[PDB]
RNA sequence: UUAUUAAAAACACAGCACUGUGCAAACACGAAAGUGGACGUAUACGGUGUGACGCCUGCCCGGUGCCGGAAGGUUAAUUGA
RNA sequence: CCUUGAUGUGUAGGAUAGGUGGGAGGCUUUGAAGUGUGGACGCCAGUCUGCAUGGAGCCGACCUUGAAAUACCACCCUUUAAUGUUUGAUGUUCUAACGUUGACCCGUAAUCCGGGUUGCGGACAGUGUCUGGUGGGUAGUUUGACUGGGGCGGUCUCCUCCUAAAGAGUAACGGAGGAGCACGAAGGUUGGCUAAUCCUGGUCGGACAUCAGGAGGUUAGUGCAAUGGCAUAAGCCAGCUUGACUGCGAGCGUGACGGCGCGAGCAGGUGCGAAAGCAGGUCAUAGUGAUCCGGUGGUUCUGAAUGGAAGGGCCAUCGCUCAACGGAUAAAAGGUACUCCGGGGAUAACAGGCUGAUACCGCCCAAGAGUUCAUAUCGACGGCGGUGUUUGGCACCUCGAUGUCGGCUCAUCACAUCCUGGGGCUGAAGUAGGUCCCAAGGGUAUGGCUGUUCGCCAUUUAAAGUGGUACGCGAGCUGGGUUUAG
């Protein structure tokens, strides 16, 4: 509606692209971004300052002319800035006292409503659990627990 | 109160938000503020366990109990002086602080409410047979048709504005003559409790007439063709006259020079609209005779014009 | 925008390639055409339409 | 108190409250020594808000600041399959 | 990290079923099903195992399970058991580093400092280099041009028609708009064909369904906004198709130029049709970005002693919301009434002369209302003029200075006259009145409110006039409003 308008909603598309320029190479894998984008990105920060600046151009002309939101969307939850992803990792530890204290109870909910847990590994998983908690043992498992859950959070496949 | 226990499961698109909202959804009969108060009186138990921060956030995987009570218009007795009562028609004086139709925050005690104890069966009719609306600051004479036919008759003669009305105010200022108002109608702009006049409004028209002055202040006999929401007030105060002791329409007090101390007492006494229908006349439903009724002057506005009257005689004369 | 812009690298051995845009949305098939090549002075094939 | 147009309702004021500070105290002046605080010791010192006295200071931790807790995710220098 | 053997209880189910393939058999007298302890896993629900007792054998679709096997052969995942390897983390003890603004002694008739003993901490704290985080506390900057306002916005490039005054070009806060694509077909060739709108007839079927017969040869269409063209059709359909090709390209046009467009024709290899010929993109005009510096391929082009290599160069190529679109940084938002400096009437406000959109004043046209009777008195729909003291805009400026509003003193001028004066008409009996004309000689108020101009009120007279005087008068006064600094 207004050439202008236009200008400032691409220009601040111009700095969420520098954003990721400016992210971690081991952090930059867990956004889903294009291979086309992704070859363009590794480029990006080892050319010359003039170079960043044309890359930068680059990055901008192929994101506007697609979807943006599940980039966005995606950036947040690893920035954890997203209000869905800090109250997600919420109830994630909120179903861990649920599980870890009775080991029973709480693997229905996981199995009727995710059909991709393995309640094979996880009843050994709060076997474990138990032990060392009872045995006031330092938790050397209880981290485990949450990446399982935490991985299978996302479609992990 | 009825003691009926409410159970749901909260799905999984409720995620990240607060309480009071996540019952509202699965509840659509009870809304955020209803289900508000019962969460802080330690009535409702999530997961098995009772809770107190209304604000805290719920995502899903929780058994939500709520164990407490959940609950046309009961008649009251109230004091209604009868003019004329029979078959077909009934003829009521409405005293002050009485509204015709009740609301939201009065569910007994009214009109409708007491001709529903005074007549039990009087609820077959809609409205229980009234015709037309009045202020409940306002006195006067109430028409009520007793018999189903005479509402179809009553309804009709005022889309052809066949029955005549009456009333008597009392306003501010040194009137000089009558005349006849015309001037559309609708809500005001801003305020929700105000009908002023708006040149795209409902078209309206009210006539005014004198039958005597005073100090600054007069006391007239006019009739009202359209017997809507506060009507009469507002083009009695278009002219910029507004009523004695209107405190919503009527403008600002100002009372005379040289008043004397009970005249503004009586002003303060006379807190009321300066409103009342004194002669009615109606066509009878089945005969065809017109019936002529009259509306003693309330008691205060006896003294109203008392006090006038010295006051007038005194300070000008 | 929308638009993929494209190389086509000739069918030989040789790394001359041309370049234009198709769109891959509504053409995802890789393109079978041939055009002139000067270094083998004649015309071969071009493929991978990306 | 504005020398040299504003003497006031402005500043300050004893009091009140919060917070920091266990002595080689906090802080300030100082590349540092060292000094002030103080040759004092939480009824002491510093900072902030208000400003006699009487009645009182109600609700809210959402963002920022502060404290504690850390379960978890991201994260450089470092080492070189 | 290297083998070492187990290890996987949602459910019906002989019952502590791990996923991916083969699978109706491998194993065993190089000595077995099934009975016991030892060690041990262990949710004692159950299972593995050295030993011999034992002296000749075990399964699998079985019906059921979402899923069928301790019938075996493998990649293996998780949990975990025992050695050896590597590296971390935590805790305890000590002193010899280090600290000690603890005590004591000496230099030393010394609250500095140093040296010595002891006590207390102690490899802590602290310090040096690098690094992560915080960091307007501090330092250097940026906040482009066009006009708008309580705060914010929009425009900057290209294209179409008109403005544009018949070569070209021609601006404005002039009126209408569009583009940042798309097409491997919607290009080329060859061949073929020609619609809107309406009449009659015709079934569901209607204002199109597709049409049979008709006036129309394009008012239809021409991917998209507009314009100009399009019948040889550039519009429509089908076969083949890549000329949307490589190196060029005389010549011309447009711009100051960079650039952009047209381009006959040559060499090669192609597609179409038999051939003559056409094809270096789309009917055309917007669909875009010069250079510097980055990725890829080629070029032994060069290769700081020799041979390489690294690097550089050339060519093609993808590389801009460089959008401020001839593109100052790769990297930058605001205020200053606390401001300063150098300039400008190159640029606002008040006043002055253009102006009459709006509104005030006069006149004319005269239907109608007016006891008869238009202008005795009004007068609807309109027109022509004048100061112009409201509400406005235009070029001219005193920014090296043009001091306000109001009050006091002082007045002056014009009459569109407030009174006095002379009259006309009167629906003027007299007084008292109303309108109009002439007449500026004189006079034309005192107090409360507010800084007031104005106005209200109180009270007099003949009234307490209207305007110019830059809405007079601070080198006469006043500083009450406006009033920098608190």
């Amino acid at each position: 509606v207004s050439k202008s308008e236009i200008k400032r909603d691409a220009e601040e598309l111009k700095r969420l692209g520098a954003e990721i320029v400016d992210l971690g190479k081991n952090a930059l894998d867990k956004i889903p971004l294009d291979a086309d984008l992704r070859a363009a990105i590794e480029l990006a920060q080892r050319i010359k300052m003039e170079g960043r600046r044309r890359q930068l151009q680059l990055i901008g002309k192929m994101l506007r002319q697609r979807d943006v939101e599940p980039i966005r969307q995606a950036l947040d939850k690893l920035k954890n800035r997203h209000n869905q992803q800090v109250v997600l990792f919420h109830k994630l530890e909120n179903l861990r006292d649920r599980l870890i204290d009775q080991g029973d109870d709480a693997i229905a909910e996981v199995l009727n409503l995710w059909p991709d847990a393995d309640r094979q590994q996880l009843r050994t998983l709060i076997r474990n659990a138990k032990k060392e908690k009872e045995g006031n043992k330092p938790p050397k498992s209880a981290r485990q627990i949450f990446q399982y859950l935490r991985e299978l959070a996302e479609n992990e496949g | 109160a009825q003691r009926v226990q409410l159970t749901a499961t909260v799905s999984e698109n409720q995620l990240g938000q607060r309480l009071d909202q996540a019952l509202a959804e699965m509840f659509p009969d009870y809304s955020r503020s209803r289900i508000k108060e019962w969460i802080l009186d330690q009535r409702v138990l999530v997961n098995g366990k009772v809770c107190d921060k209304p604000k805290e956030k719920v995502l899903g995987g929780e058994q939500v109990a709520i164990n407490a009570e959940i609950e046309r218009f009961e008649p009251q007795d109230i004091p209604l002086d009868i003019v004329y009562e029979d078959e077909d028609i009934i003829i009521i004086n409405k005293p002050r602080d009485l509204v015709v139709h009740p609301g939201a925050g009065n569910p007994d005690g009214t009109v409708l409410n007491a001709l529903l104890h005074y007549y039990p069966p009087i609820a077959d009719v809609p409205r229980a047979g009234i015709v037309h609306r009045l202020d409940k600051d306002t006195t006067g004479l109430m028409v009520v048709a007793k018999t189903v036919p005479a509402q179809t008759r009553l309804v009709e003669s005022l889309q052809r504005r066949e029955i005549t009305r009456e009333y008597e105010a009392v306003a501010i200022g040194h009137m000089t003559a009558g005349g006849t108002v015309d001037e559309p109608i609708s809500r005001h702009p801003t305020k929700r409790t105000h009908m002023a006049v708006h040149p795209m409004g409902k078209p309206a028209v009210t006539h005014y007439r004198i039958m005597e002055h005073f100090r600054v202040h007069t006391r007239l006999r006019l009739r009202l063709e359209t017997g809507r929401t506060h009507q009469i007030r507002v083009h009695m105060a278009h002219i910029t006259h507004p009523l004695v002791g209107d405190p919503v329409y009527g403008g600002r007090p100002r009372p005379p020079k040289g008043a004397s101390e009970a005249f503004i007492s009586t002003l303060r006494k006379f807190d009321r609209q300066a409103l009342h229908a004194t002669m009615l006349r109606l066509y009878h439903p089945i005969s065809g005779i017109e019936m002529e009724w009259h509306a003693p002057i309330p008691q205060d506005m006896v003294e109203l014009i008392e006090v006038m009257r010295a006051d007038f005689e005194e300070h000008k004369d | 925008g929308i638009r993929e812009k494209i190389k086509l690298v000739s069918s030989a051995g040789t790394g001359h390639f041309y370049t234009t845009t198709k769109n891959k949305r509504t053409k995802p098939e890789k393109l079978e055409l041939k055009k002139f090549d000067p270094v083998v002075r004649q015309h071969v094939i071009y493929k991978e339409a990306k």
